[PDB]
């Protein structure tokens, strides 16, 4: 659900799309996430 | 139903603000916190890159307001 969780009913959202939202909340456009989704996902998984 | 981008004439169009959604008939762009569908035009989109890189890109049509 993402951030929708803390404001009314939780709303399902595709995970990659909530990440796009989160990227666009830090000034980086969503294009970065979709074009580099594989690298972003790999850095996430490695960090864990 | 959603898509992260629209593939139109070989280019990927991302929503400028909000999310692309399908109402069962047509694709519209609307805001995440309140459904209010807008026509997807070149004003409501951000073009970046080709159609090969985005996962889940769809073959919709983006309207051009400059057409007489
Ligand atoms: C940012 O730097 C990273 C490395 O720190 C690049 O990611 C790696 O790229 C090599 C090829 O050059 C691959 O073999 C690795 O598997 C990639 N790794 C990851 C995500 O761990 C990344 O491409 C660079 N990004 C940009 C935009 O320049
Ligand atoms: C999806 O959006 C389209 C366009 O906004 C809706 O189509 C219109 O529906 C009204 C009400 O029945 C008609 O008076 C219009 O003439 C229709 N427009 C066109 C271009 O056909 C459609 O009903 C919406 N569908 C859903 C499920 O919300
Ligand atoms: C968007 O339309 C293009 C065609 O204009 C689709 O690409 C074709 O896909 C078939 C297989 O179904 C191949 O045999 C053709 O050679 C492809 N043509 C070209 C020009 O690449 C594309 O798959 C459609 N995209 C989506 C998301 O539906
Ligand atoms: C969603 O998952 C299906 C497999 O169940 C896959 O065919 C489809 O391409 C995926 N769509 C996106 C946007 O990842």
């Amino acid at each position: 659900a993402g951030w929708t969780f803390g404001a009314g009913a939780a709303l399902q959202i595709p995970f990659a799309m909530q990440m796009a939202y989160r990227f666009n909340g830090i000034g980086v456009t969503q294009n970065v996430l979709y074009e580099n989704q594989k690298q972003i996902a790999n850095q996430f998984n490695k960090a864990i | 139903t959603t898509a992260p981008a629209i593939c139109h004439e070989g280019k990927a169009y991302f929503p400028r603000e909000g999310v692309f959604v399908f109402n069962g008939t047509s694709w519209f762009i609307t805001q995440r916190n309140f459904f209010s569908p807008q026509i997807i035009t070149t004003d409501n989109t951000f073009v970046s890159g080709n159609c090969d890189v985005v996962i889940g890109i769809i073959n919709n049509t983006v309207y051009d307001p400059l057409q007489p």
